[PDB]
Order: C-alpha cells, then sequence, then structure tokens
RNA sequence: GGAGCGUCGGGCCCAUACCCGGCCGUCGCCGGCAGUCGAGAGUGGACGGGAGCGGCGGGGGCGGCGCGCGCGCGCGCCCGCCCCCGGAGCCCCGCGGACGCUACGCCGCGACGAGUAGGAGGGCCGCUGCGGUGAGCCUUGAAGCCUAGGGCGCGGGCCCGGG
RNA sequence: ACCCACCCGACCCGUCUUGAAACACGGACCAAGGAGUCUAACACGUGCGCGAGUCGGGGGCUCGCACGAAAGCCGCCGUGG
RNA sequence: AGAGGGCGUGAAACCGUUAAGAGGUAAACGGGUGGGGUCCGCGCAGUCCGCCCGGAGGAUUCAACCCGGCGGCGGGUCCGGCCGUGUCGGCGGCCCGGCGGAUCUUUCCCGCGCGGGGGACCGUCCCCCGACCGGCGACCGGCCGCCGCCGGGCGCAUUUCCA
C-alpha cells in the first residue's frame, strides 16, 4: 500500500529472476585473460600491426 | 553497518516496532499498485494527479535520434569559444567579428534567454529561435543557417 | 600503613542490594541479569507497591565518589610494568589493580615497582 | 605611570563606596516614609468611620484593589476554561499563591476558577511575610531569591522600585507598576496549611476552604507561610 | 504535580556541525570564542552557520556575489559567504572583490584572482576583522534545491503547482484523470 | 599546527590508553601521562620531559630545541641532574621559569622531579615500616 | 451514659501531594572559561597652554549626575619629583598566566523527572571476524568451568582473589 | 553476598483484550538452536568530494597478483547517464 | 587416570551424600532490622603521613661567588649573510622556460586543401639586481642578556645527608 508521496513505481521482479542473477567476479579474471590472448596474438603476428587490418 | 541500524535497539521488545494491537501481516493493503481505483484511491488522486486514462497519439517506432536538437542559450553562447576570441574583439579596430560554430560543440538549436555582450559574432547553427536571431542582430551580429 | 589516599570523603551509597530479574528467583532458566519487563501487565513494570524495584538514574551516584573503592581509590588495570608508570602522578587518587592473566614472576615484578613510585596495589598478596 | 594610576584606581573605589553610602541612605528614608504613609493609611480609615459614627451615617470603606489567590486543589481532572486562568494566574501547582489586582475583569477570572482557588484581601503583614520568607525574582527566567536589592534594582529600577521594601509598597498599594512588579515576584510556593484546612471541595461561605474569604486569606497565608 | 506540557521544552537547533572534519572544526573553535567574546553579532551568526548542512548552506553564485555588492553603498567592503563560491559562465566582466568562504571552485578562484581580487579564509577575516566590521554577510538561496518543488500542497489539491515525483515525463507519464478536463475532472 | 594534529591525534595514537574509565598517554615528554592537549610531547613546538636518570640516581630533563624539528633525531636535548634534591627542583624551575620556556607546564615539572627522586625512597625501609616483625 | 443516628467543637493519625535540604539525570540560560576587574555601572587615556584649595556653589529631593580615603602629595627642598611589578606584594593586577583547558573538556545558575503502542539519543554494555595498534598477556599456566571470597557500576555488565 | 527470624508489603508470567490472578489460551525442568535479512527502485535527511557541471561504468594500458582477483593511470574523461 | 579404551574440558536440569541452619497457614518474593555463619581486612597502639620551622644529636661537599669549557633559550642592531610573501624595475628566463589555446601566419620546413613540425601572438610557469613592506617558527653567523650541566677554583657561622 502507497503512503503519502512517492513515484507510483513498478519493478521487475515478479518471474523468478534469482533463478538468473548474473554475477561479475568473473571481471578481473576475464580482462585477465583478453589481456594475455591479446599480447599472444600480437606476438604470433609478429612486425604486423597488434590492432588488425 | 548493522551495527548502527535499528533492528539492534529493538532486540528485547516484543513487537518489533510494528505494535501489537494491528501486527506485521503479510500484505495487508494489496500487493503493490492494487486498488488504484478502490481502496486507494486518495493517496493515487491526491499524490498522481492524471495516472488512469489514455491521452494523445500513439506512435510506433519511435527512435530517439530523430528528433535530436540540443539546445543552447545565448546566456553562455561565448563559453563555447576560448575567452580570446571574445578579447581578441572588443580590440582588433576592424569590426571583424568572431564565428561561433555551435553545432561543432554540439548544439543544434539556439534559443534566445538572457543578455548577450555588445560585441559582434556570427552564429552558425542548424536551427534559431526567433528571439535569439533578434538579439544576435542587435549586437551587430549575423545569424548563419547550417545543414 | 597503608598508602592513604589524598581525599579519603565519606562516599554514601543510595541503594546496596542488586536489582534482579522479575521471576530470576521462581526459574533457574531466568538470571539475575535485569532485565526491563516489557509485559502487557506486569506488576514490576507498573510500579506496584510490594514488588522488585526497577533501576532509574535516580538511584545514580554522587560524582565525587562514583568508582572510588573503600579505600578510597579508584581501580586502573595495570598488565604490565610499563603500564604502572602512568599512575607515576595519581598514585594519591589511584591504585593498581593487576590482571588475572599476568604470570607469577612478573606479577612480582610489578608489585615492587609500585612500592617504589608508593602507587597503592589492590591485589598484591595473591599469586606467590 | 604608576602611581598615577594607583591613585586613580584607589578615587574609583572610594567614588563607589560613596555611591553605595548614597543608595543605601536612599533606601533608609524611603522605608521611613512609607512606614509613616501606611502609619497614614490605617489611622484614616479609622478617622473616617468614627466620624461617620458620630453623625447617623456610614462609612463604606474603599472596595479592596489586591487579593491574594491560593490554588487549594491539584491538577487532575480539571476543565480546560479553569486550567486556561490557573495558567493566567501562574497557579499551576497546587499551593501556589499570587497577589492580584482587583476590577470586573480579574474578578470575573477569579469567578470561573472558584472552587480551584482559595483567596481574598491581604493584610500588610502578609505582604511583608510573604516577600521576605518566600520573595523570589524572576531574573532571566531563573527563579532567584531576593537576598539583595541589587537584583530587584537591577530588574525593577527602571520603575523607581530599588529595594524590597520599595517592592512591597508597589504590591499593597498596587500602584502604577503594579503589573511590573507583581510579575517580576516568582508566584509563591507555600507549604501545606498547617492545622490543615476544613474541607476543600467545598466553599468558605458553606464550610469549606475555597472562595472569596476576603480577611480571613490572612489566617491562612499564617498557617502556610 | 505540575501543569506544564513538556512537549517543545527541548530546543532541536544545532550546537556544533555534525562533521567531524578537523579544519572546519578548528575555524569553530574559533569563531565559539569569537562570538563569546566579542558584542559582534556577524560573529554569532557566522557562528550558527559553520554548524550548518551542506543544503542549509547552499553555493553562492559568482554573478549573485557581483549583484549584491553592485548594490548602492556597499563599496570597498567584504563579501562573506559560509558556502562555496560557484562560477557563473553567464557573467563575464568580474569586478576585484574581496571575498570570504570556506571554499571557492578552482574557476570561481582564478576570475576573482585575474580581476584583481583578494580571497580570504575564514581565519584570515577574524584576525582581518573580528569583530565583522565593514561585511556584507550574503547567503546562496535556500530554496534552490529541486526538492522544494514537490513540497508544499499536493498535487491533483486545487490551485497547488506541485512537481509530483513521476518516473518520467512524456505523454503517458500522469496528464490523464485528474488534468485535463476531458478525462473525469481537474484541479 | 599544533592543534591540527591534537585534531588528528586526541582519540587514535598508540600512546593513549583509555580502560577503567580514565584515560592516559604513554607518549614521551608527557609530564602527568594526560591525554591533554597542553601535557603531550609530540605536538608542540617547545615541550618539557623529565625522566629519571638510568644510572638510577638522578634525574633527567628534556627540553625541545625549536631549531629544527622535522629532524627528531637533533630535536630532543636531554640533561642530567643528579644533585641534593631541594637543589634539583630549582635547576628545573629555573630552565622552565627564567626561560620562559613552555612557562605553563613548570609546576608539573617540579612535582615531576619530585615524584622520582621520591623513587630513587628506600625499599629497604618501606619493608621494615610495614610489618612490626615483633615476638613472631 | 455508643463503638448508633442528627448537629458542632478542640486535639491528634499519614500519601509517591505541599514546604526545606541532600544526591542522580534531562531541559534551558544569545550561560561562563583559550586567561581579566568587576557587581543597580553610569567610561578610560593622551597631550598642550593657563592656573589652584580649587573643584560643576543644579531637588524636604527624600535620590539615582557627582561627593567626602586625599585631587597636591610625602619626600628631595618658593622650585623638582608624583619614578620601574623580573618586583605593587597582591581581592585586581590590562607585563605573563589554572591545581582547571581529553574545548566532543572543564565550570556555574534555574527549572523539571508517570508511561502501553510508537519514536529518537547515548551505552568505557555484550557476542563473533577483519585493518590498525597496545616492544599487550600466556606452560612461572590462555580459553572455558566452578566459587557462603573482595569490589565497582542506576543498569546492560565488569574487574580482581581461590579452585 | 549464605542461612534463619520477625513486622509491613506482596495473586503468575507471556499474550489478545474496553477489561486477566482468572473458571481465557501457551508454559513439567535444563542445555544448545531460534525470527525484521539481503538485492533492486524510489523519496527525504545527514557526511564527504567536485561544482554548471558531475560521473564511472563498460573497455583498455600497467604483472607471474604473495598480499591483487586489489592499487594506479586513460584526447577512452566522456559514447553515454 | 581429579586423562582408564564412548577416556580433553566436563556447565545446567536432576540425584546421592557430607556440613550448617530452619520447619503447623504450599513455596518463593519486595522493604526494613536483628541473630548466626562463611571468609576478608585488621591491631598483639592504627594512633596515619607530608611541608616548613625551633631546639638537640650525628655525617658528606656545597651551594652564594668568581674563573675555564660545553649546551640551551630569548632578543633586538635585522648588524652581516641565507630564507620567502605582496608590490614595483629589468622584458631580463622569453629562442639558453615549458605546456595550453577554435589567437594568428600556409612569407617558413617536412609529409601528403589536410596532418606533423617550426615561426609569431596571448594565457600561464622562471633568472638578475635594487627599493618598500609582512621580518613571517624559514634559517645561519657574531654580539648581548638569562638559564642549565661539567670541571676549575672556594673548607665551613656555609650548602647538604641522616636520626
Ligand atoms: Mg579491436
Ligand atoms: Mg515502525
Ligand atoms: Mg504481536
Ligand atoms: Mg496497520
Ligand atoms: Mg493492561
Ligand atoms: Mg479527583
Ligand atoms: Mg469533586
Ligand atoms: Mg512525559
Ligand atoms: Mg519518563
Ligand atoms: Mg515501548
Ligand atoms: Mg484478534
Ligand atoms: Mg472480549
Ligand atoms: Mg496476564
Ligand atoms: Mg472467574
Ligand atoms: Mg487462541
Ligand atoms: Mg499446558
Ligand atoms: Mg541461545
Ligand atoms: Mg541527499
Ligand atoms: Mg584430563
Ligand atoms: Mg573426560
Ligand atoms: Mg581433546
Ligand atoms: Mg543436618
Amino acid at each position: 500500500a502507497p503512503s503519502r508521496n512517492g513515484m507510483i513505481l513498478k519493478p521487475h521482479f515478479h518471474k523468478d529472476w534469482q533463478r538468473r542473477v548474473a554475477t561479475w567476479f568473473n571481471q578481473p579474471a576475464r580482462k585477465i585473460r583478453r589481456r594475455k590472448a591479446r599480447q599472444a596474438r600480437a606476438r604470433r603476428i609478429a612486425p604486423r600491426p597488434a590492432s588488425g587490418p | 553497518p548493522s551495527r548502527l541500524r535499528k533492528t539492534r535497539k529493538l532486540r528485547g521488545h516484543v513487537s518489533h516496532g510494528h505494535g501489537r494491537i494491528g501486527k506485521h501481516r503479510k500484505h495487508p493493503g494489496g500487493r503493490g499498485n492494487a486498488g488504484g481505483m478502490h481502496h486507494h484511491r486518495i493517496n493515487f488522486d491526491k499524490y498522481h494527479p492524471g495516472y488512469f486514462g489514455k491521452v494523445g497519439m500513439r506512435h510506433y517506432h519511435l527512435k530517439r535520434n530523430q528528433s535530436f536538437c540540443p539546445t543552447v542559450n545565448l546566456d553562455k553562447l561565448w563559453t563555447l569559444v576560448s575567452e580570446q576570441t571574445r578579447v581578441n574583439a572588443a580590440k582588433n579596430k576592424t569590426g571583424a567579428a568572431p564565428i561561433i560554430d555551435v553545432v561543432r560543440s554540439g548544439y543544434y538549436k539556439v534559443l534566445g534567454k538572457g543578455k548577450l555582450p555588445k560585441q559582434p559574432v556570427i552564429v552558425k547553427a542548424k536551427f534559431f529561435s526567433r528571439r535569439a536571431e533578434e538579439k544576435i542582430k542587435g549586437v551587430g551580429g549575423a545569424c548563419v543557417l547550417v545543414a | 600503613a597503608a598508602l592513604r589516599p589524598l581525599v579519603k570523603p565519606k562516599i554514601v551509597k543510595k541503594r546496596t542490594k542488586k536489582f534482579i530479574r522479575h521471576q530470576s528467583d521462581r526459574y533457574v532458566k531466568i538470571k539475575r541479569n535485569w532485565r526491563k519487563p516489557r509485559g502487557i501487565d506486569n506488576r514490576v513494570r507498573r510500579r506496584f507497591k510490594g514488588q522488585i524495584l526497577m533501576p532509574n538514574i535516580g538511584y545514580g551516584s554522587n560524582k565525587k565518589t562514583k568508582h572510588m573503592l573503600p579505600s578510597g581509590f579508584r581501580k586502573f588495570l595495570v598488565h604490565n610494568v610499563k603500564e604502572l608508570e602512568v599512575l607515576l602522578m595519581c598514585n594519591k587518587s589511584y591504585c593498581a589493580e593487576i590482571a588475572h592473566n599476568v604470570s607469577s614472576k612478573n606479577r612480582k615484578a610489578i608489585v615492587e615497582r609500585a612500592a617504589q613510585l608508593a602507587i597503592r596495589v589492590t591485589n598484591p598478596n595473591a599469586r606467590l | 605611570n604608576f602611581a598615577e594610576l594607583k591613585i586613580k584606581r584607589l578615587r574609583k573605589k572610594f567614588a563607589q563606596k560613596m555611591l553605595r553610602k548614597a543608595r543605601r541612605k536612599l533606601i533608609y528614608e524611603k522605608a521611613k516614609h512609607y512606614h509613616k504613609e501606611y502609619r497614614q493609611m490605617y489611622r484614616t480609615e479609622i478617622r473616617m468611620a468614627r466620624m461617620a459614627r458620630k453623625a447617623g451615617n456610614f462609612y463604606v470603606p474603599a472596595e479592596p484593589k489586591l487579593a491574594f489567590v491560593i490554588r487549594i486543589r491539584g491538577i487532575n481532572g480539571v476543565s480546560p476554561k479553569v486550567r486556561k486562568v490557573l495558567q493566567l494566574l501562574r497557579l499551576r501547582q497546587i499551593f501556589n499563591g499570587t497577589f492580584v489586582k482587583l476590577n470586573k475583569a480579574s474578578i470575573n477570572m477569579l469567578r470561573i476558577v472558584e472552587p480551584y482557588i482559595a483567596w481574598g484581601y491581604p493584610n500588610l503583614k502578609s505582604v511583608n511575610e510573604l516577600i521576605y520568607k518566600r520573595g523570589y525574582g524572576k531574573i532571566n527566567k531563573k527563579r532567584i531569591a531576593l537576598t539583595d536589592n541589587a537584583l530587584i534594582a537591577r530588574s525593577l529600577g527602571k520603575y523607581g522600585i530599588i529595594c524590597m521594601e520599595d517592592l512591597i509598597h508597589e504590591i499593597y498599594t498596587v500602584g502604577k507598576r503594579f503589573k511590573e512588579a507583581n510579575n517580576f515576584l516568582w508566584p509563591f510556593k507555600l507549604s501545606s496549611p498547617r492545622g490543615g484546612m476544613k474541607k476543600k471541595t467545598t466553599h468558605f461561605v458553606e464550610g469549606e476552604d475555597a472562595g472569596n474569604r476576603e480577611d480571613q486569606i490572612n489566617r491562612l497565608i499564617r498557617r502556610m507561610n | 504535580g505540575v501543569d506544564i506540557r513538556h512537549n517543545k521544552d527541548r530546543k532541536v537547533r544545532r550546537k556544533e556541525p555534525k562533521s567531524q572534519d578537523i579544519y572546519l572544526r578548528l575555524l569553530v573553535k574559533l569563531y565559539r570564542f569569537l562570538a563569546r567574546r566579542t558584542n559582534s553579532t556577524f560573529n554569532q551568526v557566522v557562528l550558527k552557520r559553520l554548524f550548518m548542512s551542506r543544503t542549509n548552506r547552499p553555493p553562492l553564485s559568482l554573478s549573485r556575489m557581483i549583484r549584491k555588492m553592485k548594490l548602492p553603498g556597499r563599496e570597498g567592503k567584504t563579501a562573506v559567504v559560509v558556502g562555496t563560491i560557484t562560477d557563473d559562465v553567464r557573467v563575464q566582466e568580474v569586478p576585484k572583490l574581496k571575498v570570504c568562504a570556506l571554499r571557492v571552485s578552482s574557476r570561481a578562484r582564478s576570475r576573482i584572482l585575474k580581476a584583481g581580487g583578494k580571497i580570504l579564509t575564514f581565519d584570515q577575516l577574524a584576525l582581518d576583522s573580528p569583530k565583522g566590521c565593514g561585511t556584507v554577510l550574503l547567503s546562496g538561496p535556500r530554496k534552490g534545491r529541486e526538492v522544494y518543488r514537490h513540497f508544499g500542497k499536493a498535487p491533483g489539491t486545487p490551485h497547488s503547482h506541485t512537481k509530483p515525483y513521476v518516473r518520467s515525463k512524456g505523454r503517458k507519464f500522469e496528464r490523464a484523470r485528474g488534468r485535463r478536463a476531458s478525462r473525469g475532472y481537474k484541479n | 599546527s599544533a592543534h591540527l594534529q591534537w585534531m588528528v591525534v586526541r582519540n587514535c595514537s598508540s600512546f593513549l590508553i583509555k580502560r577503567n574509565k580514565q584515560t592516559y598517554s604513554t607518549e614521551p615528554n608527557n609530564l602527568k601521562a594526560r591525554n591533554s592537549f597542553r601535557y603531550n610531547g609530540l605536538i608542540h613546538r617547545k615541550t618539557v620531559g623529565v625522566e629519571p636518570a638510568a644510572d638510577g640516581k638522578g634525574v633527567v630533563v628534556v627540553m625541545k630545541r625549536r631549531s629544527g624539528q622535522r629532524k627528531p633525531a637533533t630535536s630532543y636535548v636531554r640533561t642530567t641532574i643528579n644533585k641534593n634534591a631541594r637543589a634539583t627542583l630549582s635547576s628545573i624551575r629555573h630552565m622552565i621559569r627564567k626561560n620562559k620556556y613552555h612557562p605553563d607546564l613548570r609546576m608539573a615539572a617540579i612535582r615531576r622531579a619530585s615524584a622520582i627522586l621520591r623513587s630513587q625512597k628506600p625499599v629497604m625501609v618501606k619493608r621494615k615500616r610495614t610489618r612490626p616483625t615483633k615476638s613472631s
């Protein structure tokens, strides 16, 4: 029940959302992995720009 | 910080701050915005005048970038450029007037709030107000349309 | 001939008995430890005649003699020797308690040092 | 530097001591006058009646100016109109009292609080005994006992009232500056009535203690003050 | 038993600042002293303001500080502001001022000093003038905060112009039954 | 400053010691062991500190220069006084009063020295006084 | 011949009410104290000429704004001084300032103090783990446990002794 | 503070209730366990930083992370909010 | 083994016993005293200490003073020099001072009208000396005054210690 003034607000937590929460504890581990993989790809394409084409 | 919160101070007391005549039952009003019309109506129509009902035209595939038109007021037009354009001017003695490309700085329209200092300009912009035009002319300048 | 405190006034206490907890007598599960009653009817919490008393700030000690031991000092729980030398410039108003957990060798080391500095000890003749 | 200043400070010191002496002497003469004034008032009321009585006549003396008003019942279950007036006489606690100048307005306010007060026309002695034994100033809103005239003066000296004696004369004659001398006095916290009362709840006339008892408020004063 | 209501016996005003920061607290120690020992009520007002909240000491714009000193007669003075001095990009020519502030933003600082302005801290103001003599005590607009536009007689209460708390403005966020005449009614 | 760093320190210093309703402070060159502004060795530009001598006989006064704090190695300047009690006090008195240095302190500095010279009382004498040791 | 009923006296009895006093807390005081004169405060101080027992010859006011501990004075000798606290000796000291001043400290005056539901503040109350910190404590005995032992705190609780 | 005596006082708690010592319910006793949490969104208050701006994400550059899945920096500093 | 194979610690309920005390209004409780126990602190006078003083005994070197040395403080002449704030002079760092700029110039250079770099210009940051002023806890050097320590002097109406 609403009590005296406030946004009549609609949250979208009626489905079973806690079954599909996606945490981000990866992200540092991820960020590194990309970065290694990046440095490897440079080293493979030896004098070619790391960039791409 | 649980340490600071209220339930630490309620420990010992029976009702936990929810009273003992009426209690803390689950959902006595109904869940959420239930009763907007019936039984919660007064709150809705004294803090949300106009919740209920349709109005105006539908618009199916709205794409916001078509209507993109960020405005800027004369108020702070000179802010767009380095002070030393506004200084090398009120000086110079050619009656030059420096250009101000407003679209470069990220505003499309030029509306007309504020006093513009007596110091000629050439304002390039996608759109202008009527008043913004007038003020600009009164300074001794020239509005300039750009695509 | 023990260490006299600077000023040895009459401590005067408003209440001597412990406030005990309602129905701590009747039950082994309830402990003496005071608890305010919050019961809707409660002889005690609504101050009837003939019941156990409720502690107020009314019973409060006089500020001159609050924490004053019978001897006239206030305790200060010393933990090792270095910690004593604090009291050096009080001694006439604070005494030294030595801690339970301190060993019977260095209990001794504290006591004789306090005896140099004339700080009164509140549990000296003990560990041995 | 030194001996010039010292003498200047000694001079200052003396000029104070002189002034103190002066104001003391004023106080002393002001009393002496008020002694003569109250004497003259007392006799010249008797003077009058005797002279009426000499003729086949009557001397109806003045209706009283001033009355002491004691709150004689407590602070539970008391009607809102009464309660308001009782806190317009500053009679909040039971057995508080105040002087009160009489007039159509004032008297009727006492009429609306009748079974809550005992009151009437205080003696000279009553005004003294109340002021000396239980005379407390309102001085920066702190009830403070009138230990010296430096207190009374500091507050009421802008009215010509510079001592306990002046105060007593302002209260008793109900002067110009009564409102300001009477309000200065903190309401009189009197003890319980020694020897007891007759009946709290009923009027004086009908045996009890409440209401106007005119002369007899002075007996009550002595057994409470 | 006595009849008083004990209801509004405790006054709710602040005494110290609620902040724990040490430099402000030194200013408070200084202005407590001055407040009590000087007759200047300037010190008292300043002291009072050092205890107030961020909300309660709003920023004073440069243009507002200009125009308040442009006023006739308060010339060759010092403006004082327990809040912060901010810039106005929509003012150009800045006269040479004297200023006290707890803060001045880096732009506002430049503009003033470029003009030949002097900036003072509050410890400096005290030595300069312990009884607040020859000062202009200003304040930022208290009721600037967008907050206040929701305060007052509620929306949907005839002749109120009180912003409702709404998730997002647009065609179909409120503006139906209770604003149009066409839809029920209007206030 | 002095005051600024007292704001930083007042409640947090390692030298402080609350407990048992008192408070104290263990920082060096604090005569009176107080967690005070006045009586704090570390904070003030000019400092007094009256420790006992390591010998076991006598007292050391510990001034602080002003020359250069920033360089703690050189900052304090110690001075043993191992004289006839009454003299010791007077030397401390003059150090404090006639140099106009930390005049606030001084009587506290005398009492400290006094208490220190008491300390070096006689331990053996105290033992004799407490017990009569007569007729078992 | 009331220990009954109606009318009335004195006298005495006691509630957490009233009065005085103590002590605790809360509220209030534009409260006080970062080091100074001062108690209805109603000035202080240069400095220049002219002088001196002169003064400011104003109300039965009973009086506050002016008077009798000195203004000039004792000493050096009509003229000079009327001097400095590293020393007037102090009830006021403006030359420097607590035993006191953790300024979240310390101190002073008043007033007041029922409380369910409920709200807020403070807890050097209590539990477990983390960063700091105690040149902490501990096999010369930690934690826990038990105790007609000693104490502190209004209390949550706490500290010591012995086992 | 252990026990005993005596005078006065004194019904059993919890709870729902206008009203509970109730012939109203729950409770033989002790130990341990045991109930206003976390996430999201809003609003107001307060504290801090910057202020016509502010912002940090997401991404990237710096390390094998002992402490680091931290810390730092970015014409990305502002795509964008 | 007061760790004995379901055995570390070993709480409470509950039970056994031992000791003490009580006992016809179920017990238990609050307030107030008394009596008894348990221990705890004593005293085999607790007359408790500390200043200063007077007297009476006994014992070491001084203090006061100078002299020599060291260290510290404070000061102004800012005296001499280092130090830094505000201002003015050098246009002097300006190219031997860099960044920033929608200020300018493509008279320039290089790379392809644009990019990069010069070159002007403005804003900002640094050298040279003189002058005025806040002479600032930012330091040195001499001189002064004062303090303290060590050692020299001083032998005893002194300055200590002790009873
Ligand atoms: Mg890519
Ligand atoms: Mg609630
Ligand atoms: Mg309930
Ligand atoms: Mg409800
Ligand atoms: Mg009830
Ligand atoms: Mg009644
Ligand atoms: Mg009635
Ligand atoms: Mg209340
Ligand atoms: Mg209450
Ligand atoms: Mg409650
Ligand atoms: Mg129900
Ligand atoms: Mg019912
Ligand atoms: Mg019940
Ligand atoms: Mg029944
Ligand atoms: Mg039921
Ligand atoms: Mg049952
Ligand atoms: Mg549990
Ligand atoms: Mg906020
Ligand atoms: Mg074992
Ligand atoms: Mg076992
Ligand atoms: Mg084990
Ligand atoms: Mg038996």
